[PDB]
C-alpha cells in the first residue's frame, strides 16, 4: 500500500485520475498510452531531492491542466460512480466457503483456526455450556447464519474445553469472540444481555451487522 | 495589516525564508517532555471517567437510543 | 556566478540545532508515566442510525457544533445537512464538482462551506436558504486543490491546499486576508485551536507547523515522520496534537515540548493512516486508514484499545461530536453511521 489512494484528500486525486483511465473511451486498450510509459499518469513516484525532500507534489501542472481543459461527462460520471462501488464490493466479496458451525474441542483447535485461516475471513467463536441459559438459543442462531454467511467461519467450544476453566464462568457465558487477520476484533461477555430470553438467527444477525461483524452489505 | 503572498517566489527566496525561519525556531524556548507528559495524564485520567465513548452511554441518557 | 548550496547547509545545521536542543528534554516517553495507569476496556461501538440519501462515495464529513446536526460531502456532486438523531435529511446542496475533499460546518449553524479539485472553497448560507441555485462565496485564489477547510467563525474561514499554502479569507470581501507560507510540500489537512488564535497543519513535507491566525506566521515546525502527514487534530486542551501518516503510525505532539511524546503503531498495520480525531477527554485517538480500516487508539497506554466498525473495510472518513457522545463514519457505499 504504502502511500494513501483511497481515503482522504489522496483518495479523491487518484479517484479522478482512475476516474480519466477509464473516461478517455478505453483503458489498457489501444486508445490509452501505447508507449507503455504507465497506466495513468501519476505525480510523486521518484523522490526528487533537488530541494532535499522526498519529492511530494501529488498534482502536476499536466494534471491541474487537464482540470480546465476537462469535459466532464454527467452521464460518464454516474457510470464511474457505480463502478467505484461495484468494485469494492467484488473484492469485500471472497467465495463461500464454509456453511456449518464447527466444534473446536482443545484450546489448541482454537488457536490453529485463528492462527492458519485467510487473513481476510472474518471467524465467530462461540464459547458456551451446556444447560447455561442463552446458550441453545445462541447455537441455533449459528447455524443458521453459519448457513447464511458461508465467508464467514462460525466455530462453538465448551468453556470447559478451552483450557481455561475458571476464566469462564457461567456468569460471563455465553461469550461470543470475533477474529479477523489474527486479530480479536470483538469480545462479547453474556452475548445473550444483547437480546429478548427469546431469540433467533435475525437478532443476532441484527446485532452483528451493527457492530460491523458481518459482511455483504 | 494581513499578509498576502503570491507563491512565484524563486527557489532562493524559498531557501532564504526557510533558514529565517529555522533560526527563529532555535531560540525557541522548550519544556520539558516529562513535564509535558505529566500535564498531558493528568488532564486526561481525570476527564474519562466522564468521556462518553470510553464508559458507555446509559441507555436512557444516549440521544441515539433505539428510535420510537 | 551565484550559488545556493552553500544556503543548503545552513538550514540543514540550523535543523541539526534544533534537533539536539529537542534531544535535550527527551527525558522520557509518555507510555513510561502511564505505564501504571488502567487500560481502558474494549472499545466496542455499536451503529445507532444509518444515513441513507448519498449515491455515491462518501470524501468528508464534519459535525455541526450542536452535536446533531452534520453534513456530509460525496462524489455524487452532494453535500447533505443531517440531523442524526433521527436520520432526517434537512438539506441537500448540488455542487458542480464530484472531487469533493472537504467539507465545513460554521460553528453557528448559518454556513457550510467545501472544496476539492476545483481549487475553490464555496460557502453556502443556509439561512438565506442557498439549498437549489444560491452559492453565497466562492473563495478562489489558491492554485492547487482544496484539502480542508474550517470556520473560526461567520466570517472569516482558514483552508489549505495542495499549492503548499493555507490561507486566512474574510468572508464577506472574499480576499485572501492571511497567506500561511512555509511548506515544501501539499497541505493535505488542518485544525483550529479550541480558542481559534492558532491552528496547525500537515503536509506533504512531511512536516506539522502551527500558525498564528491573528499574527499570519509559522510558529513551529514539527518533525519525526519521514512521510506525508495526511490528517491532524488538535487536542482537547490546545496543548498538543495528533498527525496520522503514510508512514502507518500518528503521533502525539505536545506545543510546549516542541516535540513528539507518543508514537501509535503496530506491525500488523502497514496502510497510511488519513483520519484522526480524539474522543471528548482525549483518551481515545482514533484513526482511520487508506484501506477502510479504522482503530481505537489508548492516547495515554498508546496500545490499541478497540476497532470501529469491525474491520468492514468499509470507513472513508469520520467524525467525534463535540459533547463527545458520537462518532460517525461516512463509506464507499455512500452511507454515513452514528456509533455510540
Ligand atoms: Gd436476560
Ligand atoms: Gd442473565
Ligand atoms: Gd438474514
Ligand atoms: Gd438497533
Ligand atoms: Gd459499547
Amino acid at each position: 500500500e504504502g502511500q494513501a489512494t483511497h481515503t482522504g484528500p489522496k483518495g479523491v486525486i487518484n479517484d479522478w485520475r482512475k476516474f480519466k483511465l477509464e473516461s478517455e473511451d478505453g483503458d489498457s486498450i489501444p486508445p490509452s498510452k501505447k508507449e507503455i510509459l504507465r497506466q495513468m499518469s501519476s505525480p510523486q513516484s521518484r523522490d526528487d531531492k533537488d530541494s532535499k525532500e522526498r519529492m511530494s507534489r501529488k498534482m502536476s501542472i499536466q494534471e491541474y491542466e487537464l482540470i480546465h481543459q476537462d469535459k466532464e461527462d454527467e452521464g460518464c460520471l454516474r457510470k464511474y460512480r457505480r463502478q467505484c462501488m461495484q468494485d469494492m464490493h467484488q473484492k469485500l466479496s471472497f467465495g463461500p466457503r464454509y456453511g456449518f458451525v464447527y466444534e473446536l474441542e482443545t484450546g489448541e483447535q482454537f488457536l490453529e483456526t485463528i492462527e492458519k485461516e485467510q487473513k481476510v475471513t472474518t471467524i465467530v467463536v462461540n464459547i458456551y455450556e451446556d444447560g447455561v441459559r442463552g446458550c441453545d438459543a445462541l447455537n441455533s442462531s449459528l447455524e443458521c447464519l453459519a448457513a447464511e454467511y458461508p465467508m464467514v467461519k462460525f466455530c462453538k467450544i465448551r468453556a470447559s474445553n478451552t483450557g481455561a476453566g475458571d476464566r469462564f464462568s457461567s456468569d460471563v457465558l455465553p461469550t461470543l469472540l470475533v477474529y479477523k487477520g489474527g486479530e480479536l476484533i470483538s469480545n462479547f461477555i453474556s452475548v445473550a444481555e444483547q437480546f429478548a430470553e427469546d431469540f433467533f438467527a435475525a437478532d443476532v444477525e441484527s446485532f452483528l451487522n451493527e457492530y460491523g461483524l458481518l459482511p455483504e452489505r | 495589516m494581513p499578509v498576502i503572498n503570491i507563491e512565484d517566489l524563486t527557489e532562493k527566496d524559498k531557501l532564504k525564508m526557510e533558514v529565517d525561519q529555522l533560526k527563529k525556531e532555535v531560540t525557541l524556548e522548550r519544556m520539558l517532555v516529562s513535564k509535558c507528559c505529566e500535564e498531558f495524564r493528568d488532564y486526561v485520567e481525570e476527564r474519562s471517567g466522564e468521556d462518553p465513548l470510553v464508559k458507555g452511554i446509559p441507555e436512557d441518557k444516549n440521544p441515539f437510543k433505539e428510535l420510537k | 556566478m551565484s550559488e545556493l548550496d552553500q544556503l543548503r547547509q545552513e538550514a540543514e545545521q540550523l535543523k541539526n540545532q534544533i534537533r539536539d536542543a529537542r534531544k535535550a528534554c527527551a527525558d522520557a516517553t509518555l507510555s513510561q508515566i502511564t505505564n501504571n495507569i488502567d487500560p481502558v476496556g474494549r472499545i466496542q461501538m455499536r451503529t445507532r442510525r444509518t444515513l441513507r440519501g448519498h449515491l455515491a462515495k462518501i470524501y468528508a464529513m464534519h459535525w455541526g457544533t450542536d452535536s446533531r446536526l452534520l453534513l456530509s460531502a460525496s462524489q455524487d456532486g452532494k453535500l447533505i445537512i443531517w440531523d442524526s438523531y433521527t436520520t432526517n435529511k434537512v438539506h441537500a446542496i448540488p455542487l458542480r464538482s464530484s472531487w469533493v475533499m472537504t467539507c465545513a460546518y460554521a460553528p453557528s449553524g448559518n454556513y457550510v462551506a467545501c472544496g476539492g479539485l476545483d481549487n475553490i472553497c464555496s460557502i453556502y448560507n443556509l439561512k438565506t436558504r442557498e439549498g437549489n441555485v444560491r452559492v453565497s462565496r466562492e473563495l478562489a485564489g489558491h492554485t492547487g486543490y482544496l484539502s480542508c477547510c474550517r470556520f473560526l467563525d461567520d466570517n472569516q474561514i482558514v483552508t489549505s491546499s495542495g499549492d503548499t499554502t493555507c490561507a486566512l479569507w474574510d468572508i464577506e470581501t472574499g480576499q485572501q486576508t492571511t497567506t500561511f507560507t512555509g511548506h515544501t510540500g501539499d497541505v493535505m489537512s488542518l485544525s483550529l485551536a479550541p480558542d481559534t488564535r492558532l491552528f496547525v497543519s500537515g503536509a506533504c513535507d512531511a512536516s506539522a507547523k502551527l500558525w498564528d491566525v491573528r499574527e499570519g506566521m509559522c510558529r513551529q515546525t514539527f518533525t519525526g515522520h519521514e512521510s506525508d502527514i495526511n490528517a491532524i487534530c488538535f487536542f482537547p486542551n490546545g496543548n498538543a496534537f495528533a498527525t496520522g501518516s503514510d508512514d502507518a503510525t500518528c503521533r502525539l505532539f505536545d506545543l510546549r515540548a516542541d516535540q513528539e511524546l507518543m508514537t501509535y503503531s503496530h506491525d500488523n498495520i502497514i496502510c497510511g493512516i488519513t483520519s484522526v480525531s480524539f474522543s471528548k477527554s482525549g483518551r481515545l485517538l482514533l484513526a482511520g486508514y487508506d484501506d477502510f480500516n479504522c482503530n481505537v487508539w489508548d492516547a495515554l497506554k498508546a496500545d490499541r484499545a478497540g476497532v470501529l466498525a469491525g474491520h468492514d473495510n468499509r470507513v472513508s472518513c469520520l467524525g467525534v461530536t463535540d459533547d463527545g457522545m458520537a462518532v460517525a463514519t461516512g463509506s464507499w457505499d455512500s452511507f454515513l453511521k452514528i456509533w455510540n
